[PDB]
């Protein structure tokens, strides 16, 4: 009975397709079957329920992927400061330290990738973008030592971010190429983590990020799009950073992503009527912590005092029980294969699941053993809030750069 | 010659690429996240390392582009080099848009395939085939971001919108729940006729109502009810409480229950009539929704119903 996921009532919550079939009810109901299948699966073999989160198995899938990885990552060869970022966080979260030998050959790797303009690309040589930008600064910070600091290159990384800057606020994600609220997101990330803005830097940034809220209440990639939480994700979490919050309606965007939680699977879905998805219990569950924070500033009375507003449990349970890799590794759901950004999401929507704080009250939920309990996370920059003091007091005792 | 092909053969053993030097990848001397190529990939990207360091802008660079973009089609580096050869050599872009059309066909939710489509488009100043591969791509994933962020760019570029509401009627008797249709609807209806038109919302108030009758727990369906109401508030239109309260006995749903509780927040918030009657039975629906009818959403419920508690009393 303690797990809200296997109790007897929790068999109401199956999909109603009111005796109506389409695409998405059939995939919706496939999906369900298979989780009922792993929530029922300790009653079929007549054992306790004991949710175990694999450390040890995603620690050695971890140090390994750090240094090498098979051909099956080929596609992931223009985003290898990503796999740096991904492989980091995830070790960091499992409170697993990074020798002092391999934190310098990661800052060595990631100077490979920076270009003589500003920025980083994808790989040793490639143009830079601002995708890879974000994840090496992320890694560098998450290492956080003067060595990785002083990797980045803070007047061209300022040039580079002025030359995607565009007169209707929104940044592109490369030269020549084009724009999405992800592109505002990953420069608001960098630029308030190393010092670098100026007072023009983001004019228009959030009046842009704004125009893509919808109807729906969610943000969407560009003005007109459907509301999609890794968008959404980037959209609240680049007007944390400006203070630029009340641009969006905080309240239709509440209601939208609460709805995006799954009655029955305890995940959450990225859209409206979609399937559940591992790698959104960061990006759909991060909101509220952005959402209570947004919320307290304008002096709200009804907030909670020790939970988000989201089922944190039925989240763990979904994690733990239908997204682990028995060899190590997180994943989607079951029957979809590991990967390192999956570990990442999954692991880091966990940590969101089991840590509330807000003001002077803390409260932790800790589904399965004890030993579950993950290190915070910072919900803005997704990764821990002693590197995001550490870096952002370290680039504070140097001045914004001038211009060239 | 197809990277695919069963006679493909490595570059350092064709004749006519035995003039330049393959450029090796330096990934430093103590290695971190480590790809260990194969022999077919690593090949591929040490030639084009190499006319890529010495701008080669010839024809036999732009045939190792296509094999470089094959297997990695996320490399946005080989892309932009593809396209500053497309213009050097003056290279016919429809045969270029024969090329795109099938890449997009293969790897549909790659970001860079879609961007040099667009990019096509714009050189070409020709959106005369874009509404019907965009259609074929929907038509075996009718949900793919990009395919729906592509044809609204076209639609907004071109003008295109003449048919657009058409086939957005097609795809929902195809799925009412697909939730991509309902936002490109109200794309269509908010860049045309708007919706302050008063025969246009009754119309489209009608019409989701009528899908809400025929499937009560199609999420979408609710939203967009709720999506093109509350800009003036639901409030203002005073017969949609009582016309959800007689759906409730046989199409009832926490969609509709949910729904009644926006409705008595803005009756509160705009001075409406038995104030102390209508908090009421707003708290009453918050409590039935986080213990029973909705329980993953209880501590939302639970704020819903402190925040009225707060606000009015
Ligand atoms: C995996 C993978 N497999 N392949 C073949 C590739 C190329 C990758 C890869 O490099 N990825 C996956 C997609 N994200 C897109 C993206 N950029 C972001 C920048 C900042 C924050 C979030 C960002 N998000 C995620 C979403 C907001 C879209 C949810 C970049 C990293
Ligand atoms: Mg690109
Ligand atoms: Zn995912």
């Amino acid at each position: 009975e303690p797990l809200y996921s296997l109790r007897p009532e929790h068999a109401r919550e199956r999909l109603q397709d009111d005796s109506v079939e389409t695409v998405t009810s059939i995939e919706q109901a496939k999906v369900e079957e298979k989780i009922q299948e792993v929530f029922s699966s300790y009653k079929f073999n007549h054992l306790v329920p004991r949710l175990v989160l694999q450390r040890e198995k995603h620690f050695h899938y971890l140090k390994r992927g750090l240094r090498q990885l098979t051909d099956a990552y080929e596609c992931l060869d223009a985003s290898r400061p990503w796999l740096c970022y991904w492989i980091l966080h995830s070790l960091e979260l499992l409170d697993e330290p990074i020798p002092q030998i391999v934190a310098t050959d990661v800052c060595q790797f990631l100077e490979l990738c920076q270009s003589p303009d500003g920025g980083f690309g994808g790989g040793p040589g490639q143009y830079p973008h601002l995708a890879p930008t974000y994840a090496a600064v992320n890694a560098l910070c998450i290492i956080g030592t003067e060595e990785a600091y002083n990797v980045i290159n803070r007047e061209k990384l300022l040039q580079y971010l002025y030359s995607l800057k565009q007169p209707d606020g929104s940044f592109l994600m490369h030269v020549g190429g084009e724009v999405d609220v992800r592109s505002a997101y990953c420069a608001a990330s960098v630029a308030s983590l190393t010092n670098i803005i100026t007072p023009d830097l983001f004019e228009g940034t959030a009046e842009w990020i704004a125009r893509c809220q919808n109807w729906e209440g969610g943000i969407g990639g560009v003005p007109g799009m459907e509301a999609h939480g890794g968008y959404t994700f980037c959209g609240l979490a680049a007007l944390v950073i400006l203070k630029k919050e009340r641009s969006l309606n905080l309240k239709s965007l509440l209601q939208w992503v609460t709805s995006r939680q799954m009655r029955f699977e305890g995940g959450f879905q990225g859209r409206c009527n979609k399937l559940v998805d591992g790698c959104y219990s960061f990006w759909q569950a991060g909101l509220l912590p952005l959402l209570h924070r947004a919320l307290h500033a304008q002096g709200d009375p009804a907030l909670s005092m020790s939970h988000w507003m989201f089922h944190q449990q039925a989240l763990q349970e979904y994690i733990l029980m239908c997204c682990q890799c028995p060899a190590g590794g997180l994943l989607d759901k079951p029957g979809k294969s590991r990967d390192f950004y999956h570990t990442c999401y999954c692991l880091s929507g966990l940590s969101i699941a089991q840590h509330f704080g807000s003001g002077a009250m803390l409260h932790d939920v800790v589904m399965g053993v004890p030993e579950n309990v993950l290190q915070p996370t910072h919900p803005v920059y997704n990764i821990g809030p002693d590197k995001v003091i550490q870096a952002t007091t370290h680039f504070l005792q140097k001045p914004v750069p001038g211009f060239e | 010659l197809s990277l695919d092909s069963p006679t493909y053969v490595l570059y350092r053993d064709r004749a006519e690429w035995a003039d330049i030097d393959p450029v090796p990848q330096n990934d430093g001397p103590s290695p971190v996240v480590q790809i260990i190529y194969s022999e077919k990939f690593r090949d591929v990207y040490d030639y084009f390392r190499a006319v890529l360091q010495r701008d080669e802008r010839s024809e036999r660079a732009f045939k190792l582009t296509r094999d470089a973009i094959e297997l990695n089609a996320a490399n946005y580096t080989v892309w932009h080099f593809r396209r500053v050869l497309l213009r050097s050599l003056q290279k016919d872009l429809q045969e270029e848009m024969n090329y795109i059309t099938a890449i997009i066909e293969e790897q549909p939710k790659n970001y860079q395939v879609w961007h040099h489509r667009r990019v096509l488009v714009e050189w070409l100043k020709d959106p005369s085939q874009e509404l019907e591969f965009i259609a074929d791509i929907l038509n075996q994933d009718a949900k793919n971001y990009h395919a729906w962020q592509h044809r609204q760019w076209v639609i907004q570029e071109f003008r295109l919108w003449d048919n657009e509401l058409q086939y957005v009627d097609q795809l929902l008797k195809e799925d009412v729940r697909n939730n991509s249709v309902w936002n490109q609807r109200h794309f269509v209806i908010s860049n045309t006729t708007g919706y302050s038109d008063r025969a246009v919302l009754e119309r489209e108030v009608q019409y989701t109502l009528e899908m809400i009758k025929l499937v009560p727990h199609n999420e979408s369906a609710w939203n967009y009810l709720k999506g093109i109401l509350q800009d003036r508030g639901l409030s203002r239109y005073p017969n949609l409480l009582n016309q959800l309260l007689d759906l409730q006995p046989s199409h009832s749903s926490p969609y509709l229950i949910a729904f009644l509780v926006d409705i008595y927040e803005d009756m509160l918030e705009n001075q409406c009539d038995n104030k102390e009657d209508i908090l009421n039975k707003a708290l009453e629906l918050c409590e039935i929704l986080a213990k029973e009818k909705d329980t993953i959403r209880k501590e939302y419920w639970r704020y819903i119903g402190r925040s009225l508690q707060s606000k009015h009393s």
